[PDB]
């Protein structure tokens, strides 16, 4: 779990507009940044002997 | 032959012989290899990856 707090904030709020529907989310001071990058991959291999 | 005297005389001779060889190899190999890769960073939470 978090050995810290992530709740507090120092000042005037940050926005994080990003996201899949229209929502604001909130930016603790602690976390520098946090992003929705959504990357996504898989693989499939065969091979006979 | 016989003439005054008596004389016998018999031979007799008989070889056979039957060599053999067979000999049969088989071999078979096959491989094949085929790898699927898919990267796509589309930018949704759930639907990129789906």
């Amino acid at each position: 779990s978090t050995p810290f707090d992530n709740e507090f904030y120092n000042g005037l709020c940050n926005r994080d507009r990003d996201g899949n529907t229209l929502t604001y989310y909130r930016r603790p001071w602690n976390v520098a940044s946090l992003i929705y990058e959504t990357k996504g991959e898989k693989n499939f291999r065969t091979e006979h002997y | 032959y016989e003439d005054k005297i008596n004389v016998g005389g018999g031979l007799s001779g008989d070889h056979c012989k039957k060599f053999g060889g067979g000999k049969t190899e088989r071999a078979r190999k096959a491989m094949a290899v085929e790898d699927i890769i898919s990267r796509v960073r589309g930018g949704s939470s759930g639907w990129s990856g789906g």
